[PDB]
Order: structure tokens, then C-alpha cells, then sequence
């Protein structure tokens, strides 16, 4: 769902500014903050664990 | 006419090209060789240095 | 370029006061700005520094939690509030001018001095502080630090200045060798390690006054007490 | 943790100006930036004029701020010009009053800083332009390269000696009408910003200079459609079709500008549709072979365009047929290019 | 009559010229360094990347004191660099956003920026007030600026695409010399360790020798097969190398009058953006538009290495005054310190 969420908020930054048509980042800024969901949730499941 | 007075300057160009001193390039090339020996050791690009000499290590 | 500082005056003990620079002449918004007060005493001492941008500010431990500095670029204005004021803050107040980057002057230009009256490390040591001299001698004085002032990065970082009577402080000489914009050739120097010294090739009468050494190595900064090159 | 105290606050130093790039780099990205090629007298105008012929797109308010720095610009290279003209003459004259060197020492100092107007300064041009004696000596001085605009940063003394400036046309006009080199328009679209290049007169080698320009939005070619009947006036044998065929062809497949896009506007469409009636396109292209009917020679000539892209599989060429009394011959660029830059980007990230 | 006539004089001088020069090719460099022992495999790599620019990278000058570099790009700014530290010491905005060409004072008090405007800008760095100003505007050609470099303070020689380069005196701003002769745009100068005596190359196929303060040009040299990209000159002052659209980089001697060595190869059909010589002239540099460098044995012309690393047009190539590093920038807004 992580990724589902990624892939679509891509396109909302796109779309509603072109004051800058530049920038779009490609793949790497994406496995970026499905990275920092995956940390966030295992950050909690490793404390519930401990 | 402008063609014929550019023409003249031209002529006057060659006719000093054609008149300067030449050596022959066997000579030149040996002077260019020891240029690069005399100087081999002051390049660091061909002669490595140490990371204690180079600034940028 | 000049800055002038203004708002001084009287005060109780116990009371607070806001001093004031306006600066013009030079592009205000790029520089830092050091407050360095001068007790007839004791000579030179540094109290704060605020950095050309924000955010980085240092204050000396004598004045740390009573003295505040800030800096409004819009209207060219340096500001030093002061609170908790006692005897000992009586001085005469500069608003001196520093910028830095490599081959930058970080002392180049000093304000004229604002008079607070209040009712009622690495330490630069020094000799003699009275050297008689006569104009066309040649002229020999030195400074030591406590700590050695060379970085590893080659460079040292000892600076010294000139006072006339009636005259701010001005910068003749800077990491080492390096001489400020309309220094005379006359000034020089050099050293290694914790003791350095300046050279007068000549004195002239335009030479006379009180020379100070400092470090600018780490903070706080400090100031050695000051040699009277008087006949 | 090695840094002296010094090195950190030269760090500080750069990191800010990385910041103040940063900054800039963001404004700076909004314009479109549109190379204007073609062949001269090819109805480029048309696409210009209709450009400007709304006027909505004036000087901005924000660049009307822009403008009240380029008059503050252009108000410090007045009084400096005066106070050398006259200090710089082959033949001095005496001054009407000993007052004025004093006066040129004030102008000379105030623009050696060069930051802003001050009106004491605003006096002194106002009186040196009255002092009979540096008029006289404008004859004189007038020999050396003067700027053509010249006169207007001093006649213009009464309204720039006011600090709260109204800016106008003329105010930029000083520094355009120079025309020196390649000459760009300067305007505005719906909040977009444009700066088109109009490129005329080059000579030189045509694609020598350019290459440097990759990266521009789209190129935009200009034919007359009705000037097909037209013979080339520089080359007696070749039709004026052709010497646009050949301009499109040496640029639309030019190796540094790979896969930018084209957009290819035919002009006098109307007048092109009642004349293909009278003489069929076999004039300038007599192996035509279709009927004088606009659906067959309107799309021929397109067709005949389309045919000298050699790169066909990356660069799209676009096409727009206008006339005179349109509003679609502005509004299609406008998206057209909005539509480029999106499809460059997406090409960018691999999307497409 | 009196044209043909003029025509008929330059034919033979021009045989002229070409048989002395033919009658002193005694010997070919491949007959000489043959057995001179090969500078074996070079590997360089890039010791700092230095960022900040938004644009493409069209200009970059190395400073006298071997720690700055002044470069500029399309985006309209000048950045002043600390090599050993990554930093920005300046950024300069320009008025006009297309720069062709930037220099470092020899001094370090200026820097000079120019382009397709025709005026090259001369900045003064060390003011009192803190900031950066222009000078000088030094207005007059009549085409874009390809080139400048500075000779002393308060003077500075120019490119033009018009085709005539001039001498300037920036405390005056006017020319005093004018350089003409050049058939095509000029494309670059190059000085010698003597500010008498520079080369310029053109749109031309050919490149040519000129006298500072006599304004005439001395030689001509040509066996270019398109126009001239880069020229240097080989460290010991008697001698140059010229890279071109052909691919091929050449090499030519003052006193022997004459094309000494070509640097190409089969498999190299792009062409040459910059050239410099290293410190002791035994390695030849050059970059390509194909984004990499090479490295040539200027003494045998065979490759010696390659630079890559950038992904783009190589734009700028130079070595500092001590021979030490190496810089380069291309189309990539990247510069690269090497070694």
C-alpha cells in the first residue's frame, strides 16, 4: 500500500505545479519513503518484540 | 578597387611569410625532448606523488 | 565604508541598555559583527560575535546570559541589548567589521566607540609594554601566546593592531605576514609556534601609539594588554 | 571537529550562497524558452504581432519592479555619462560655475558604489544638462560611440530624479533597441512566462553559434502558405518553397537538437485555399499530384515538411494551420509547449 | 590585369612557402622517439567534485595561486572555487545569461566574463565594500566574445566572432591594438609564458602566430580539415597544439614552420572541445564530445588513458600552474578536479 500511495503522489506533485516542469526525481526518491514506512513500522514491531 | 587592394595586402603577408629564418625539424624535435626530460620529475601527473604531497589526497 | 555607534549614556547598576551601529558604505548584509570593548584599564576585550548569516552566535563568559546581539539588515542595523549591567561594563564600546572566506581581512574596519558608564583559553602575555623609541629608529616588539597558534592547515592565526590616542583600533598585520589595506610598507613580522614579533623598518611620528596581538584561532577571542611605542 | 574558527565561518559562507542559488534556480525555472527560426519575410510577425497585438501580457507588476531596477540601472549610467562626457573631451569648455567639479566628484563617487538613486545626485544632472557650456560640448562628444538611446537618459532627468518611479516602456526600450546579436520578446501567457529568440541576419554559418542553445523548449519554423507562387528573389532559379525546405531540413535534423520539438505554424491559410484554385501547387512542386482542393494540397505541403524529418521515431513535429484573425494561433502554443515540457519531463523519469 | 597579377604573385609565394617548409622536413617524429621508453598506463581519478551550477558549463580558468578556479555556466553566474575545500568563496550574477568565456586575473583582484553580447565585462573582486562590480564594459565588437584571457593587470586581449581580436586598456577602455587577417570567426587564444607573443585559432582551418605589440601576424599554419575548437601552447613557449572538428589534434613548431605530430585514431570520429598540455608537455590532454577525456604521449602519439566520468559535452579542460591537478567541466553542470 506503501508503494500504491508512492506511485500516486507522484502524479499529485506533477500535475498541480508546472511552475517548474523540471525535477520529477524518477525511482529514486520513491523506494525512498516506502523505506521510511517500512522503518516506521518496524521500529514499532521491533519494540513490541523487545 | 577593393579586390586588388586586399589583394595587396595579402601578397605583402606572403612576402614576409616567405622571407623568416626556419630550422629543420629534426632540431626542433630534439629540443622538445629535452624539454620533457628536464622537467619529467616537476609534473605530478606523470611522476605519482605521495598523499602527503598531493593537496587534494 | 564607516559604522557609527550610538545610544550610550549613564546607568545604574542593576539596570539595562540598548546600544546601536549604523552601518552604510559597504554591503551590510554579508558581514559578521563583533562587539569589543576598551576599559581604560585594562585595554581591549571581546564580548560577542554574531555571525553574517544567523544562527551562530558566541558570547564571552563574562557577559554570557546578560548581553543579547542582533542584527536587522533592513535597516542596516547592529543591535547589543544588555541587562544586569555592573561596574565592571563600564567601557568604551566599538562595533568592529568581519567577513570571512579564504584571503579575507576578518578585522578591517572599527567603529568610533560608544561610551556605557555604569554608577557606584589561549592567553597573549607581553613585555616591558613600554618600549622608549625615537623617530628613524627601527622598532622591535613581540607577543606570546599560552598555546601554540598554527592549525594544521599551514595557516597562523595572530593579528595585530595599532591604536592612536583619540583613535579607534586599526588592523596593520594578519596571519602573520599579510599586511591590511593602506598599511605601510614599514610594518612587518613573522614567528612560529607561541612567540611572534613585529618590525617597524622606521618610526614615524604616524607610528605612535599602543599595539595590541590577538588570536583568532578558536573562541572566545582575547587581547594582550597592549605596548606604548612612546618616546 | 578540525575546523578553525575561520574555515567554519567561511563554510557558513558557502552553504548560504548554495542557499541563495537554490532559491534562484526556482524562480528561474518557470519560462519557456522558444528558438524562433526561418526564412525572412516568412510571416514570423504574424506570430509576433498577434503575441503582442492582445497586450494583456505587459510589463508585470513584478516586472515592473524589475524595471524600477533597471531605470535605478539606467538613472546611474546617466549621471555618470554626464559628468564624463564632459571630463573626456577633445576640445574642454569652461563650466558655468566652479561648483561643478565638486558636483562631478559626488556623481562619480555615489556611482562607483552604484546602488540607488539619491536625489542630490538627480540635481546635479538636472543642472549640468542646463549649463550651456556641457551642452556645447555634446557636439563634440557625440563623435565617440555614444548609445543611440543616449538622449533619453538625460531628457528623461524630470520623471527618474523622482524616487517613487511610474516605470514605461521606454525605461527597457534604452537597452533593446540595440539590437545587437540574437533578440529575444520578453513576455507573459496565462502566468507562464516566455522568452522567444527571434533569430535574423546571422549569417556566419547558420547551426555553428546555436548548438549551445540545447535544451530550448521547441523550435518554432514560419512558412507563408500563400507565397508558394513566389520565386526566390536572392536565387532567380529556386522557388521560395524550397529554400524553406532546405532551412527545415539542414535544422529539424540537426545532431544537437536530437529529439527537441518543432512546431511548424503555416501562415495565410486563407489566402494559401483561394489561390490553389487558380494555380495548383505544381508551380513550386510539379510532381504534385492531387487536385486543387485544400484537403489534398494543405496536407501535401504538410506532408512534403514532415518528410525531412529524419529522426521521425523521436522528434515530434508539430503542425498548426492560422490566419490573421484567429485566436487559436496563440493559444495553441501556449498549450503546445506546456504539452512538450510535459512530455520532455515524463520522458526524463522513463514514465513514457 | 593588376588583380590577376596580385593573384599571380600569391601563387608563388605561396609554393614559395611550402617548398621551404618541405625542404626542411629532414626527419619524421617517428623516426626519432621511436626508442624514447613509453609513459606507460595513466590512471587518473577525480579527487573533488564541485557542484552548484544549473546550467551547462561553457567556461572555467584556473587561478594563479593554484587553489581557485573561476567558472560560469548559461545560468547566468560567475562561481569563485576553493578547490581544496569544496567552497564558494563568490558567486557573481551577470546581466546577460550567455557567457561563452571567463578568465582569473593573474593577479586575483579581477575576473573577466563575455559573450554573445560582444562586451566583455572586467569585475573587480577585491573591493572594500564587500560585494562584486564590473569595472570596466569593454563595448566595441562586433561580434560574440569566443575567448578571453588577461595579460597584466589593466590588460586583457579578446576574441571576436567577427573576426578581428583586439588589444585592450581597461583603465582607458578603449583598444589599442586590432588583429586582423582571420578569414573565419576566431574560436580561441592561447597566451605564452611571455605576454608578447600569443596564437589564436578560427573558422578557418587555420591558425595563426601573432606579435602582441606590432599587431602583425608572423605565421600561418594549416593542415586543419575543419575549423579550429582549442589551441595551447606546449610549456616551453616555442611550440603549440590545436584540436578541431576533424578529430584529429595537431602539433606544430614556431621555428621549424611546419606540422610535427597528429593525435587520432580509427575508432575516433568526435571532435576536440579542449586541449592542454601537462606540466612537463609530455602528456597531451584533450577532451572530446564524445563526454570523455584522453590522454595522448605527446612525444609518440599513442594513448596513454582516459577520463571519463562525465555525462555530457566536455566544455572546459586545464592543469594548474603547478602541474598538479587537472580540471574539467562539460555540459553535465559538473566540474571535476582530477589528481
Amino acid at each position: 500500500f506503501g508503494a500504491m500511495f508512492a506511485k500516486t503522489w507522484r502524479v499529485h506533485a506533477i500535475f498541480k505545479n508546472v511552475k517548474m516542469k523540471k525535477k520529477i526525481i524518477k525511482d529514486q526518491k520513491l523506494l525512498v519513503i516506502v523505506g521510511g514506512m517500512l522503518l516506521i513500522d518496524l521500529c514499532i514491531l521491533i519494540c513490541w518484540q523487545a | 578597387t577593393a579586390s586588388i587592394a586586399q589583394a595587396r595586402k595579402l601578397v605583402e603577408q606572403l612576402k614576409m611569410e616567405a622571407n623568416i629564418d626556419r630550422i629543420k625539424v629534426s632540431k626542433a624535435a630534439a629540443d622538445l625532448m629535452a624539454y620533457c626530460e628536464a622537467h619529467a620529475k616537476e609534473d605530478p601527473l606523470l611522476t605519482p606523488v605521495p598523499a602527503s604531497e598531493n593537496p587534494f589526497r | 565604508v564607516q559604522l557609527v555607534e550610538s545610544g550610550g549614556g549613564l546607568v545604574q547598576p542593576g539596570g539595562s541598555r540598548k546600544l546601536s551601529c549604523s552601518a552604510s558604505g559597504f554591503a551590510f548584509s554579508s558581514f559578521g559583527m563583533h562587539w569589543v570593548r576598551q576599559a581604560p584599564e585594562k585595554g581591549l576585550e571581546w564580548v560577542a560575535y554574531i555571525s553574517s548569516g544567523s544562527g551562530t552566535i558566541y558570547y564571552a563568559d563574562t557577559v554570557k546570559g546578560r548581553f543579547t546581539i542582533s542584527r536587522d539588515d533592513p535597516k542596516n542595523t547592529l543591535f547589543l541589548q544588555m541587562t544586569s549591567l555592573r561596574s565592571e561594563d563600564t567601557a568604551m564600546y566599538y562595533c568592529v567589521r568581519s567577513i570571512y572566506y579564504y584571503g579575507s581581512s576578518p578585522f578591517d574596519f572599527w567603529g568610533q566607540g560608544t561610551t556605557l558608564t555604569v554608577s557606584s583559553d589561549i592567553v597573549m602575555t607581553q613585555a616591558t609594554s613600554s618600549v622608549p623609541v625615537t623617530p628613524g629608529e627601527s622598532v622591535s616588539i613581540s607577543c606570546r601566546s599560552s598555546k601554540s597558534l598554527l592549525h594544521s592547515n599551514g595557516n597562523t592565526y595572530l593579528y595585530w593592531f595599532l591604536q592612536r590616542p583619540g583613535q579607534s583600533p586599526q588592523l596593520l598585520i594578519y596571519r602573520m605576514s599579510n599586511l591590511a589595506s593602506g598599511v605601510p610598507d614599514r610594518f612587518s613580522g613573522s614567528g612560529s609556534g607561541t612567540a611572534f614579533t613585529l618590525t617597524i623598518s622606521r618610526l614615524e611620528a604616524e607610528d605612535v601609539g599602543v599595539y595590541y596581538c590577538m588570536q583568532h584561532l578558536e573562541y572566545p577571542l582575547t587581547f594582550g594588554a597592549g605596548t606604548k611605542l612612546e618616546l | 571537529c578540525t575546523l578553525s574558527a575561520e574555515d567554519k565561518a567561511a563554510v557558513e559562507r558557502s552553504k548560504m550562497i548554495d542557499r541563495n542559488l537554490r532559491e534562484d534556480g526556482e524562480k528561474a525555472a518557470r519560462e519557456v524558452k522558444l528558438l524562433l527560426l526561418g526564412a525572412g519575410e516568412s510571416g514570423k510577425n504574424t506570430i509576433v504581432k498577434q503575441m503582442k497585438i492582445i497586450h494583456e501580457a505587459g510589463y508585470s507588476e513584478e516586472e515592473c519592479k524589475q524595471y524600477k531596477a533597471v531605470v535605478y540601472s539606467n538613472t546611474i549610467q546617466s549621471i555618470i555619462a554626464i559628468i564624463r562626457a564632459m571630463g573626456r573631451l577633445k576640445i574642454d569648455f569652461g563650466d558655468s560655475a566652479r561648483a561643478d567639479d565638486a558636483r562631478q566628484l559626488f556623481v562619480l563617487a555615489g556611482a562607483a558604489e552604484e546602488g540607488f538613486m539619491t536625489a542630490e545626485l538627480a540635481g546635479v544632472i538636472k543642472r549640468l544638462w542646463k549649463d550651456s557650456g556641457v551642452q556645447a560640448c555634446f557636439n563634440r562628444s557625440r563623435e565617440y560611440q555614444l548609445n543611440d538611446s543616449a538622449a533619453y537618459y538625460l531628457n528623461d532627468l524630470d520623471r527618474i530624479a523622482q524616487p517613487n518611479y511610474i516605470p514605461t516602456q521606454q525605461d527597457v526600450l534604452r537597452t533593446r533597441v540595440k539590437t545587437t546579436g540574437i533578440v529575444e520578446t520578453h513576455f507573459t501567457f496565462k502566468d507562464l512566462h516566455f522568452k522567444m529568440f527571434d533569430v535574423g541576419a546571422q549569417r556566419s554559418e547558420r547551426k555553428k553559434w546555436i548548438h549551445c542553445f540545447e535544451g530550448v523548449t521547441a523550435i518554432i519554423f514560419c512558412v507563408a502558405l500563400s507565397d508558394y507562387d513566389l520565386v526566390l528573389a536572392e536565387d532567380e532559379e529556386m522557388n521560395r518553397m524550397h529554400a524553406s525546405m532546405k532551412l527545415f531540413d539542414s535544422i529539424c535534423n540537426n545532431k544537437w537538437f536530437t529529439d527537441t520539438s518543432i512546431i511548424l505554424f503555416l501562415n495565410k491559410k486563407d489566402l494559401f485555399e483561394e489561390k490553389i484554385k487558380k494555380s495548383p501547387l505544381t508551380i513550386c512542386y510539379p510532381e504534385y499530384a492531387g487536385s486543387n482542393t485544400y484537403e489534398e494540397a494543405a496536407a501535401y505541403i504538410q506532408c512534403q515538411f514532415e518528410d525531412l524529418n529524419k529522426r521521425k521515431d523521436t522528434k515530434e513535429i508539430y503542425t498548426h494551420f492560422t490566419c490573421s484573425t484567429d485566436t487559436k494561433n496563440v493559444q495553441f502554443v501556449f498549450d503546445a509547449v506546456t504539452d512538450v515540457i510535459i512530455k520532455n519531463n515524463l520522458k526524463d523519469c522513463g514514465l513514457f | 590585369s593588376e588583380l590577376d597579377q596580385l593573384r599571380q604573385e600569391a601563387e608563388q609565394l605561396k609554393n614559395q612557402i611550402r617548398d621551404a617548409r618541405k625542404a626542411c622536413a629532414d626527419a619524421t617524429l617517428s623516426q626519432i622517439t621511436n626508442n624514447i621508453d613509453p609513459v606507460g598506463r595513466i590512471q587518473m581519478r577525480t579527487r573533488r567534485t564541485l557542484r552548484g551550477h544549473l546550467a551547462k558549463i561553457y567556461a572555467m580558468h584556473w587561478g594563479t595561486d593554484s587553489r581557485l578556479l573561476v567558472s560560469a555556466s548559461q545560468d547566468g553566474k560567475l562561481i569563485i572555487w576553493d578547490s581544496y575545500t569544496t567552497n564558494k568563496v563568490h558567486a557573481i550574477p551577470l546581466r546577460s545569461s550567455w557567457v561563452m568565456t571567463c578568465a582569473y586575473a593573474p593577479s586575483g583582484n579581477y575576473v573577466a566574463c563575455g559573450g554573445l553580447d560582444n562586451i566583455c565585462s572586467i569585475y573587480n573582486l577585491k573591493t572594500r565594500e564587500g560585494n562584486v562590480r564590473v569595472s570596466r564594459e569593454l563595448a566595441g565588437h562586433t561580434g560574440y566574445l569566443s575567448c578571453c584571457r588577461f595579460l597584466d593587470d589593466n590588460q586583457i586581449v579578446t576574441s571576436s566572432g567577427d573576426t578581428t581580436c583586439a588589444l585592450w586598456d581597461i583603465e582607458t577602455g578603449q583598444q589599442t591594438t586590432t588583429f586582423t587577417g582571420h578569414t573565419g570567426d576566431v574560436m580561441s587564444l592561447s597566451l605564452a609564458p611571455d605576454t608578447r607573443l600569443f596564437v589564436s585559432g578560427a573558422c578557418d582551418a587555420s591558425a595563426k602566430l601573432w606579435d602582441v605589440r606590432e599587431g602583425m601576424c608572423r605565421q600561418t599554419f594549416t593542415g586543419h580539415e575543419s575549423d579550429i575548437n582549442a589551441i595551447c601552447f606546449f610549456p616551453n613557449g616555442n611550440a603549440f597544439a590545436t584540436g578541431s572538428d576533424d578529430a584529429t589534434c595537431r602539433l606544430f613548431d614556431l621555428r621549424a614552420d611546419q606540422e610535427l605530430m597528429t593525435y587520432s585514431h580509427d575508432n575516433i570520429i568526435c571532435g576536440i572541445t579542449s586541449v592542454s598540455f601537462s606540466k612537463s608537455g609530455r602528456l597531451l590532454l584533450a577532451g572530446y564530445d564524445d563526454f570523455n577525456c584522453n590522454v595522448w604521449d605527446a612525444l609518440k602519439a599513442d594513448r596513454a588513458g582516459v577520463l571519463a566520468g562525465h555525462d555530457n559535452r566536455v566544455s572546459c579542460l586545464g592543469v594548474t600552474d603547478d602541474g598538479m591537478a587537472v580540471a574539467t567541466g562539460s555540459w553535465d553542470s559538473f566540474l571535476k578536479i582530477w589528481n
